Parts: structure tokens; C-alpha cells; sequence
């Protein structure tokens, strides 16, 4: 009787593939052929934030585009003032393995997590004047890979136990849990309206979840290996994922299918972080070959490179105003380009 | 075994994903194109701004 | 979509010969080292054989070398395991696996319980 | 050496063509010493990766050699190619004093690099804990200072002449110039402070390192077998042969002069002094250029032409 | 602009304090060696841990004034391709094996292949592996009792002979030690095969309880560091 359901699943997959093929009247390149190229993009470092002891693995910008937060494998969660290079805070972590980092949109709270299964929330502006863990969200059986705030209260975490979760911090219980994936979950991205968010997994598939209802609305299976990074298009109707296939790929949500591929035969290294600019015309990517790239998201041509790191670009992020792009690397440095 | 339940949930979720509305890839590409064209004037990375207004200088 | 489908299996009297064919679609076959693993009835998954990108490097589990012959055809996007002179303990569910990443000699989790790039496998029964 | 009244400054018995070639060679030596040390002092400070404490000795042994090339060597170039000072007298003592200071600083930095390597391969677990920035900066300071006092209190205070016959001292002047004169007591004292102690430390510390490397090669070969007799022979041969051949001639000929009343004809003085200076030229060629990491960083400096291979796109 | 100057001086004071604390923490961190306690199933990992004395369990033992970390990665799923990349900065990967589990599924080729996978990983080409082989007593007992089918289960056991340069402790006749030494040329075969000179394997076939078990991790974290230092100086 199991095969009786496998046949129905195969038939439904065939229907989905037929619908996607019917809906692909043309590709992005045929309609972008007659557009002006972005040209060469030369941007050089503007700040180098030093003070970390081990390979920095995460980072996040504040909504004001000035304050920054970075997390390193030495146990330090440092909050920089990127404009002046100053350190506004240095939070000592209980566990030296911190795989994520998140600056709350209001700026009040910060979040970290890693191989300790626990997402620690730090209150930056207690009346006392110091930083103390507001709450340790526990209930994951894997390792936090990326956590992002929806508000000062709620938070969304992705864990290596093949599930995501939406936590209510005021109580510590998982408001909802997302269990659709079949491999690890290695990254996240929240819609500008925050009603949807996508998770990239190690099953070579991205999934789109609705935060309220809590079930995968769509699954995107264009990749062929582990997905290490994911970010939306500023308008929320498309997103881009980087994998160990050594290719970024731009999927769309309303077409429910892959739109474009960004790869080069000379590149076979894995991708570790992707980001867009304030307009979405530049897909920055961070590879394992010590450098980055800047693709014209509509031409798929390499509009530029960012080669100033030594070991690995472990996280990469553009500010909410687009004025800068910070790359935190395994050489224990953040380089703020522009 | 729980494998039958897993298969049932997978079939249900495929049914849930197969019954959504889609638009031609031309339409989605045009929407992304229009967004990039409209917001190109507000992207400092795409169109560099003078070093006077660049706070990181 | 990564999709590995196995064929060949069923009853084979001891000493008989069988052939397992793995058809792989949804990725570039010639870039990933391909493994054959197995799960015996009641036991856990047990690595059986491997074959590297080009087919030049091969390796078998202890109780299999000289008895199973593994090969791959990259033009047809296919993997092959010729099971010769079967023993009763060789009955199991055979699984076709691919290493998680391209251009690597490491193949970490093909034996894991919830690998994503592994096929549904085929049953091999060995008894009169 | 038989003093006189009126010194003959015309003693430059050379043809214009040959003394010009000598000038060309010497200024080549100057340019090499300037450029190599400038590279090893700019690049060790620019890249944030090349900031480990052990690199702040090579970045301070490059400063001494750079200073030696800048404000010392040319004033000996002229003295050697013309046998006549042409820069006065008060610039004489403050020249043969800064020369001693900088030579001793260079050789002391060599000895301290050897000490650092010893604590690096004879106490490895407690290496980064004990070779912290504080101790290494203390080493820099002592190396920079102690020679400074030992030179400016031994030359200015005419203590090298002290304890020796003044007739032989004014005689040892031989028209004066800046022929450095070392009395027996001062000669051996400088031989010990500047060369013998740093040299003995370097030898007693690199013998152990070479022995450890040979033992480690034996173990590795025996284990994983299923080098010009080593990679420790070639590199340590460079590191110690350059130092010996460049420095030992001068000091052996300098402490051997006072006892034997040797006139040391000036050609030997010039050639041995210039071997001494070749040591400062070569220090960066064997302590910073010889090692890959530095070469790779320098290549990354010139990134406008070369493109990395991204691990050479390795594939089985 | 005066309030701007006040805010700038306040931020610089905060930066000075933060940098002082980070310098102290660096003086404490550079003198701390990390480790990892990979367990290939129920192979020791429960008694061996107590001689080095809910995710990463971090213990902090101190041998001869040196500060060793140690990270018993537990509750992590059995899918290591992603979190085994985060331990590339450790000085060693203590790999515990059940050397008596050869003929017991297979816990000796799901751990003998895990070593191969770790060895050839592009991020762990630099991380050495200290290799404990627990239950050697059980292995030898089974071999002496005739339970050893390592001649058919690992049928490449006929050409094998006890290395004439052996060091067999009393009670292990030449034939019984054939097992404990048989699972030393397999991991050593993998190490010899792949090979780069950058990372090394240290086998320590011992029983499940001994005080010579922190003195082995220490004595090999000393040699890993010596070799790493002799290599970065182009010295060997
Ligand atoms: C001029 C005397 C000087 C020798 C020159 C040769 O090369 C360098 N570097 N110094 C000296 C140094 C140390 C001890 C005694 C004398």
C-alpha cells in the first residue's frame, strides 16, 4: 500500500512539473538581453573592525545601518559602531561555539546561538547598564544555524535538527514549529512584511513558510547540493540561494520556479553567504576561495569582486540603506566595503 | 510504522503546493526588472554617491 | 531535483548472480563519488562499496571484495554493482548514495539514517 | 700604527674607472639593503595577518638594518673608496657609535629570534602563553637600548683607548679618519657583548632545533613510509652560514689586531666591514623572504596583475 | 559641535575598556588548546571522558599548567558534514573507536570510514587525529576465545602477521595481538594513502580505563604543535 501512495506522490510531482513548464514562457535572460549592463563595480574597503580573536562566523546590521553585531568562535559577541570603528559592547558568551547572530530591529535585544542547541537573548539596554541574558530559548535537538527577530518579542530560529521554530521570548515556548525539511537547515530570510520566510537546507531544497499558519507554502528544488545561504529580493517576490554546488540561484515565489543561475566554470568552490543591495540589482556572494563576487542579478554576469580577505568569507551583509556591505571572515576581521 | 504517516503528510503537502496560482516567468522577470529600474537611483552600491555624503569616509 | 532510482533485486539462490543499476538524475553525475550502502534486516546501514568521480578509485567493504564488482557509466548517468556468488547474509535493502559535495574525496554521511541524496533502494533476498 | 703629523688624503691610488665601479657596487649594496628591509618593514605592518608577536622581531630587525643602510653605510662607502673621511670629526665618533649600536641591535635581534624559535619548538604548548607581546617588546627594548649605552658610553667617553697606550692610540689613528680602535680589554669586551654571546646563543639554540628536526624526520619517515638530508639542514644552513660568514671574519680580525700589533692594511678592513654590511642586507633575505607566508602576502600586495587559483581547482 | 565631542569621548572610553577586557581574554585564550571528542557510536566516550577530568559539553582539564578545552559533541545528529567543519581550528580530534566491535552492524567500518572522511576533508586537512581504540581487552579476549572471525569478516587477514617490530604487553600472545595490531594498519593505511604532511594520526590502542589517557592527549598535543611549528618555519 506504500507504493499506492508513492504513485500518487509521483503523479502530483508530475503535475507540478507540468505546471511549472507551462508557466515558463521565457527565461530571465531573454527578457533582460536588451538592458544596459551595470558595468564594472569597483568598491574598496572603508573600515576594518579588529578586536576578534578567532574566526568570526556571523554578523548582522542594525536597522539604523550604523550599529553592527558580530559573533566569533572565541565566545565573543561584539557590537561595533561601524562609522567610527568603536566597540559599543562586548558580550561574553557561555558557549564558545556561536554559529548565529542577530540584532533586533528595535536595537534593544541581540540574539546568538550555535552548537549549544540554545538561542541566547541579550538585553542591551537594561536599566542597570549591563548586558544580561534575557532568556535562553531551548528545545532544539541540533545546532542553531541562523536566528532572526520578527519583533522585540518573537524570534525565528533554524536548527540543524531539520526543523525551524518560531519562539515567543516572553514565555520561552515555541509558538510554532516547522518540520518539512529532510536535511539540516543552514540559513533564513524574512520577508520585508515578515509574514513569510524561507529556509535553505542540506537536502538541496529551499522552503517558503508562513509564520502564522506554519506549513510550507512552496518548495524550490532547483539546486543539487547543500544550501548554505539565502536572502530575499527587496520586494519580497524572489530570493537567492547559494549552495555547495558553487552556484547561486535566483528563485521566484509567484512563478514557483527557478529564474536564474549565477555560476562560472572557473568556480567550483562552495558559496557561504548571499545578499542583495537596496534595489536588488546586485547579488553579492561570498565563496570559500577567500573572496567574494558581485553579480548583476539580471545579467548573471560578474559585475565585480571583493578580494580583501584571507581565510573565508563566513558572513556577508548589506545595510538597510545600502550605504555599505560588511563581510565577516574566518581571519577574525570584518571588512566594510562600499 | 511512521513511514506511512510520513508518506501521507508528504502527499498532502504536494497536493497543497500543486494547487496554487502561478504567473508566467515573463511576468515575474518584468516585475523584478521594473523594481530594479525604479530603485536603481537609490542604491549607493550600484550608483556611487559623492565622498562627501558617504558616511564611511 | 536529486533523484536516484535503483533496479535489480529479488530472490537469488545462494551462489547466484545479480546486478544493481542506479539511475541518477537531477545533478551532474560525473562530479560526485558514488557509494553503495546496505541495510540488512534489523541491522543498521552498512557501507558496501564506493567509486570515485572517474571510476579509477574503488573500494569495498571487508566481506565483499573479490565478490562484488562496482562500476559507473558517466555517459548514461548510471552506477552498477555486480553481485556475484551471493551468500545468505548478503540479503538486505541496497541503497544508492552520492557524497554530499562535488570534487571531494570525503563522503561523510552516506551511511547516516536520514541522508537526503540516497535512493529508496532495492530488496535482495538470498535463500532457496 | 706609527702616527704622523700631516695626513695624506690623496692616498686614493685608484683609477677613476675602477673607483667608480666600486661606488656602483657599493651603492648596489645600499639599494639592496634599503629595498629589502623596506619591504619587510612595510608589509609586516600593512597586512593584519602578519601581526603575530614573532613578526614584531623581524619588523624590528628590519628597522635596524634599514637605519644602518640609511644613515651609516654611505659614510663608510666614502671612507673605504677614498681612504679619507670628508665629513669632519664630531660626525666621526657619533658615526662609529651608531654603527656599533645598530650592528649589535641586528645581531641581538638574531639571537632573540633564535630564542623565540627555541621556545617555539622545545616548549610548544606553553609557547603562545610565554612569548606574548609584553616579553617580545621587552626583548626589542633591551636589544635597542643596551647596545646604545654600550656604544655611546664607550666611544664618546674614549674608553676604548682607555687602558691602552695613547702613543699607539694616536698612532693607531694613522691620519685618524674613523679607523675604529679597540684596546685589548675593550676589544674582547665588544667581541663578547656584540658577537660571542649572541653567536653562542644562536648556535646552542639552533643545534637543538636541528637535532629535534632530524629526530622528527626520522619518526615521520619510519611511520608513514608504508629533503637535502632534511628541510632543517638547508634552512638552518642558510640562517647560520650567512651569519657566520658575514660576521665572524670581522670580529675575528678585530679582536686579533690589538694583541698582534697588526697594521691590518685598509683593504682587509673595507672588505670585512662590507661583509658585515652584507649581513644586514641578507637578514631579510633569510628571515622573511625565505618563508612562504611572507612571500604569499607580498604577492597578494601585487593583486592588480595576478589572480588566485582558488586552491588550484583541485579535483580527483 | 560639543555634544558630538562628548559622545565621541564617551564611546572612546567604552572602546578603551572593551579593548582592555579583550586583551585580557586574549592572554587567557592563546594559552588554551581546543580539542574534540568524536564518538563513532557507543565506542567508549563514557569512561574515557571521566579520565579527562544539551549540545557541546565543554570540560576544562589542566595538565602540567596547560589549559586544554575538550568538546564532547553530543545530541548532534549523525550527519556531520556541516558541524565537523567548525572544529578545524582545534589542535586534535580525539577519535574513539570500539576495536572489539569488528565482528559485532559494523562499528569498525562505520568508524574506519569516518576516519577516512575526516582525513580527506578540505577543511580538516590541517587537523590531526588522536585515535583511541577502546575495548582492546574485549578484542583480545574474543580472539583468544576463538570468537574472532576476523579471518572471514575482514578476510584480508591471512597475509597479515604480527609486526616483528612489535611491542606486545604481557598476556597478549603473538596471535591475540594480531587483532589489536590489525586495527592499527587500517587507520595507518588510510593515513599513508591520502597523505599531505600537514596532519598526522596518533594511534593509542588501550583499554577502557587507564590513567595514561590524559598523558597521551598531552604528549600528542605536544608533538602536533612541535610539528606545526617546525613546518611553518620551513624547518621540517
Ligand atoms: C665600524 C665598527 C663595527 C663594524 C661594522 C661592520 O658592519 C657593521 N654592521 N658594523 C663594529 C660593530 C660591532 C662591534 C665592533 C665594531
Amino acid at each position: 500500500e506504500l507504493d499506492q501512495l508513492r504513485q500518487e506522490a509521483e503523479q502530483l510531482k508530475n503535475q507540478i512539473r507540468d505546471a511549472r513548464k507551462a508557466c515558463a514562457d521565457a527565461t530571465l535572460s531573454q527578457i533582460t538581453n536588451n538592458i544596459d549592463p551595470v558595468g564594472r563595480i569597483q568598491m574598496r574597503t572603508r573600515r576594518t573592525l579588529r578586536g576578534h580573536l578567532a574566526k568570526i562566523y556571523a554578523m548582522h546590521w542594525g536597522t539604523d545601518s550604523r550599529l553592527l553585531v558580530s559573533a566569533s568562535q572565541d565566545g565573543k559577541l561584539i557590537i561595533w559602531d561601524s562609522y567610527t570603528t568603536n566597540k559599543v559592547h562586548a558580550i561574553p558568551l557561555r558557549s564558545s561555539w556561536v554559529m548565529t547572530c542577530a540584532y533586533a530591529p528595535s536595537g534593544n535585544y541581540v540574539a546568538c546561538g550555535g552548537l549549544d542547541n540554545i538561542c541566547s537573548i541579550y538585553n542591551l539596554k537594561t536599566r542597570e547598564g549591563n548586558v544580561r541574558v534575557s532568556r535562553e530559548l531551548a528545545g532544539h535537538t541540533g545546532y542553531l544555524s541562523c536566528c532572526r527577530f520578527l519583533d522585540d518579542n518573537q524570534i525565528v530560529t533554524s536548527s540543524g535538527d531539520t526543523t525551524c521554530a518560531l519562539w515567543d521570548i516572553e514565555t520561552g515556548q515555541q509558538t510554532t514549529t516547522f518540520t518539512g525539511h529532510t536535511g539540516d537547515v543552514m540559513s533564513l530570510s524574512l520577508a520585508p512584511d515578515t509574514r513569510l520566510f524561507v529556509s535553505g537546507a542540506c537536502d538541496a531544497s529551499a522552503k517558503l513558510w508562513d509564520v502564522r499558519e506554519g506549513m510550507c507554502r512552496q518548495t524550490f528544488t532547483g539546486h543539487e547540493s547543500d544550501i548554505n545561504a539565502i536572502c530575499f529580493f527587496p520586494n519580497g517576490n524572489a530570493f537567492a540561494t547559494g549552495s555547495d554546488d558553487a552556484t547561486c540561484r535566483l528563485f521566484d515565489l509567484r512563478a514557483d520556479q527557478e529564474l536564474m543561475t549565477y555560476s562560472h566554470d572557473n568556480i567550483i568552490c562552495g558559496i557561504t553567504s548571499v545578499s542583495f543591495s537596496k534595489s536588488g540589482r546586485l547579488l553579492l556572494a561570498g565563496y570559500d576561495d577567500f573572496n567574494c563576487n558581485v553579480w548583476d542579478a539580471l545579467k548573471a554576469d560578474r559585475a565585480g569582486v571583493l578580494a580583501g580577505h584571507d581565510n573565508r568569507v563566513s558572513c556577508l551583509g548589506v545595510t538597510d540603506d545600502g550605504m555599505a556591505v560588511a563581510t565577516g571572515s574566518w581571519d577574525s576581521f570584518l571588512k566594510i566595503w562600499n | 510504522t511512521a513511514s506511512i504517516a510520513q508518506a501521507r503528510k508528504l502527499v498532502e503537502q504536494l497536493k497543497m503546493e500543486a494547487n496554487i496560482d502561478r504567473i508566467k516567468v515573463s511576468k515575474a522577470a518584468a516585475d523584478l526588472m521594473a523594481y530594479c529600474e525604479a530603485h536603481a537611483k537609490e542604491d549607493p552600491l550600484l550608483t556611487p554617491v559623492p565622498a562627501s555624503e558617504n558616511p564611511f569616509r | 531535483q536529486v533523484q536516484l532510482q535503483e533496479s535489480g533485486g529479488g530472490l537469488v539462490q545462494p551462489g547466484g548472480s545479480l546486478r544493481l543499476s542506479c539511475a541518477a538524475s537531477g545533478f551532474t553525475f560525473s562530479n560526485y563519488k558514488m557509494n553503495w550502502v546496505r541495510q540488512a534486516p534489523g541491522k543498521g546501514l552498512e557501507w558496501v562499496s564506493d567509486i570515485s568521480q572517474s571510476g579509477a578509485s574503488i573500494s569495498y567493504t571487508g566481506s565483499v571484495k573479490g565478490r562484488f564488482t562496482i562500476s559507473r557509466d558517466n555517459a548514461k548517468n548510471t552506477l552498477y554493482l555486480q553481485m556475484n556468488s551471493l551468500k545468505p547474509e548478503d540479503t538486505a535493502v541496497y541503497y544508492c548514495a552520492r557524497c554530499p559535495a562535488p570534487f571531494t574525496r570525503d563522503c561523510f554521511d552516506v551511511t547516516s539514517t536520514t541522508y537526503a541524496y540516497r535512493g529508496q533502494g532495492t530488496q535482495v533476498t538470498v535463500s532457496s | 700604527c706609527h702616527n704622523i703629523i700631516n695626513i695624506s688624503c690623496v692616498k686614493n691610488n685608484w683609477s677613476n674607472d675602477v673607483r667608480a665601479s666600486l661606488y656602483s657596487l657599493m651603492v648596489l649594496i645600499i639599494l639592496t639593503t634599503l629595498v629589502g628591509n623596506l619591504i619587510v618593514i612595510v608589509s609586516i605592518s600593512h597586512f593584519k595577518q602578519l601581526h603575530t608577536p614573532t613578526n614584531w622581531l623581524i619588523h624590528s630587525m628590519a628597522t635596524v638594518d634599514f637605519l644602518l643602510g640609511c644613515l651609516v653605510m654611505p659614510y663608510s662607502m666614502v671612507r673605504s673608496a677614498e681612504h679619507c673621511w670628508y665629513f669632519g670629526e664630531v660626525f666621526c665618533k657619533i658615526h662609529t657609535s651608531t654603527d656599533i649600536m645598530l650592528s649589535s641591535a641586528s645581531i641581538w635581534h638574531l639571537s632573540f629570534i633564535s630564542i623565540d624559535r627555541y621556545y617555539a619548538v622545545c616548549d610548544p604548548l606553553r609557547y603562545k602563553a610565554k612569548m606574548n607581546i609584553l616579553v617580545i617588546c621587552v626583548m626589542i627594548f633591551i636589544s635597542w637600548s643596551v647596545p646604545a649605552v654600550f656604544a655611546f658610553g664607550m666611544i664618546f667617553l674614549e674608553l676604548n683607548f682607555k687602558g691602552a697606550e695613547e702613543i699607539y692610540y694616536k698612532h693607531v689613528h694613522c691620519r685618524g679618519g674613523c679607523s675604529v680602535f679597540f684596546s685589548k680589554i675593550s676589544g674582547v669586551l665588544t667581541f663578547m657583548t656584540s658577537f660571542y654571546i649572541p653567536g653562542s646563543i644562536m648556535l646552542c639554540v639552533y643545534y637543538r632545533i636541528y637535532l629535534i628536526a632530524k629526530e622528527q624526520a626520522r619518526l615521520i619517515s619510519d611511520a608513514n613510509q608504508k629533503s637535502k638530508e632534511r628541510k632543517a639542514v638547508k634552512t638552518l644552513g642558510i640562517v647560520m652560514g650567512v651569519f657566520l660568514i658575514c660576521w665572524c671574519p670581522f670580529f675575528i680580525c678585530t679582536v686579533m689586531d690589538p694583541f698582534l700589533h697588526y697594521i691590518i692594511p685598509p683593504t682587509l678592513n673595507d672588505v670585512l666591514i662590507w661583509f658585515g654590511y652584507l649581513n644586514s642586507t641578507f637578514n631579510p633575505m633569510v628571515y622573511a623572504f625565505f618563508y612562504p607566508w611572507f612571500r604569499k602576502a607580498l604577492k597578494m600586495m601585487l593583486f592588480g596583475k595576478i589572480f588566485q587559483k582558488d586552491s588550484s581547482r583541485c579535483k580527483l | 559641535t560639543e555634544d558630538q565631542r562628548n559622545e565621541e569621548k564617551a564611546q572612546r572610553e567604552a572602546n578603551k575598556k572593551i579593548e582592555k577586557q579583550l586583551q585580557k581574554d586574549k592572554q587567557v585564550y592563546r594559552a588554551t588548546h581546543r580539542l574534540l571528542l568524536l564518538g563513532a557510536g557507543e565506542s567508549g566516550k563514557s569512561t574515557i571522558v571521566k579520565q579527562m577530568r544539551s549540545g557541546i559539553f565543554e570540560t576544562k582539564f589542566q595538565v602540567d599548567k596547560v589549559n586544554f578545552h575538550m568538546f564532547d559533541v553530543g545530541a548532534q545528529r549523525d550527519e556531520r558534514r556541516k558541524w565537523i567543519q567548525c572544529f578545524n581550528d582545534v589542535t586534535a580530534i580525539i577519535f574513539v573507536v570500539a576495536s572489539s566491535s569488528y565482528n559485532m552492524t559494523n562499528r569498525l567500518q562505520e568508524a574506519l570510514k569516518l576516519f577516512d572522511s575526516i582525513w580527506n576533508n578540505k577543511w580538516l586537512r590541517d587537523t590531526s587525529v588522536i585515535l583511541f581504540l577502546n575495548k582492546q581487552d574485549l578484542l583480545a579476549e574474543k580472539v583468544l576465545a576463538g570468537k574472532s572471525k576476523i579471518e572471514d569478516y575482514f578476510p584480508e587477514f591471512a597475509r597479515y602477521t604480527t609486526p616483528e617490530d612489535a611491542t606486545p604487553e604481557p598476556g597478549e600472545d603473538p596471535r591475540v595481538t594480531r587483532a589489536k595490531y590489525f586495527i592499527r594498519d587500517e587507520f595507518l593505511r588510510i593515513s599513508t594513502a591520502s597523505g599531505d604532511g600537514r596532519h598526522y594520526c596518533y594511534p593509542h590502542f588501550t583499554c577502557s580505563v587507564d590513567t595514561e589517557n590524559i598523558r597521551r592527549v598531552f604528549n600528542d598535543c605536544r608533538d602536533i604543535i612541535q610539528r606545526m611549528h617546525l613546518r611553518q618555519y620551513e624547518l621540517l
